[PDB]
């Protein structure tokens, strides 16, 4: 072989697709709970 | 009167009290022990630790005996377990150093036979004892009021 | 009252009642039997399975003797077949041990005698039973309500 497998490219775009897809969604709500906390707290501070 | 409300018990201390309002048991969360009305202990609680309170639906067999809360909070006297409290400047205020620790979960009642709020514990600047308490917004928003540095009772 | 409403007979055993309001005839769906009015018994009824209620129309001669209902619905005391009945906080109540099975379809009337609710059933408990009943929105749109653990009568 005249080349060595750069792991950054060993995953095909068609396969790397799933990695870059599933690693995003898992985090999708990590901040949303705190966002809801902020919203409810500022609503209280607006009405308290 | 308040006999439709009951003490939580631990170590032999009436370490707090609890109220049946709107068909839900309410008790302070920071206070642990046996609620003296043993039927209330069959209820499984849900918690609101930011409010330091927890609640659960009281059994139907006596749920119609529950007290009911108010939207009304005009300034003035309200009947309390230690006689009355003066609601003023939009705050529950008590004479400097009266009542106190042991009253967690004690209700404060509308003269019409309704409950205006539930106390958590007090503070005092000197002029008056300031009360930390959970109350109600005119549209039913439950809101905890707590003067700064308020101690648990 | 019983002057403008009729019982339902099952095998000649009374098991409920039917009420005419605005000339519309209403009957509790779970009360198997026939309305005790042969001039009405020929009516054809439409039903509301979510309301457990079905309805029809009275003959043109008796349109004048129908009840009428309104949504003004002030809080507090009301009258019932067994006398005093009460409503507040979105619940209708009557002392424990009155009503129950075989007594659904009963109307609730204001001082003016205007009807505001008709009984579907309820839960028997504590000081006051928790009635399950049909009512109306402030705008007069019907609403049927069933407190937790209520049962049809």
């Amino acid at each position: 072989h005249k080349v060595d497998q750069e792991f950054q490219a060993a995953v095909s775009k068609t396969s790397w697709n799933w990695l870059l897809a599933l690693f995003g969604g898992a985090s999708s709500l990590i901040a949303v709970g705190l966002i809801v906390l902020v919203c409810s707290s500022m609503l209280i501070n607006t009405r308290r | 009167e308040s006999d439709k409300t009951f003490p939580i018990m631990l170590n032999g201390q009436v370490n707090g009290y609890a109220c049946v309002v709107g068909g839900r048991l309410m008790k302070p969360l920071h206070v642990e022990g046996k609620i003296d009305n043993e039927q209330l202990a069959a209820v499984k609680l849900k918690k609101a630790s930011m409010y330091d309170l927890e609640y659960g639906d009281v059994p139907q067999n006596m749920k119609s005996d529950t007290l009911q809360y108010t939207s009304d909070k005009p300034p003035g006297f309200y009947n309390w377990h230690h006689g009355a409290v003066q609601y003023e400047n939009g705050r529950f205020t008590v004479p400097r150093g009266v009542g106190g620790k042991g009253d967690s979960g004690r209700p404060i009642l509308d003269n019409r036979g309704r409950v205006v709020a539930i106390v958590l514990g007090g503070a005092n600047e000197g002029t008056r004892t300031a009360l930390s308490v959970v109350t109600w917004n005119q549209k039913g928003v439950t809101i905890k009021d707590t003067p700064e540095g308020s101690e648990p009772w």
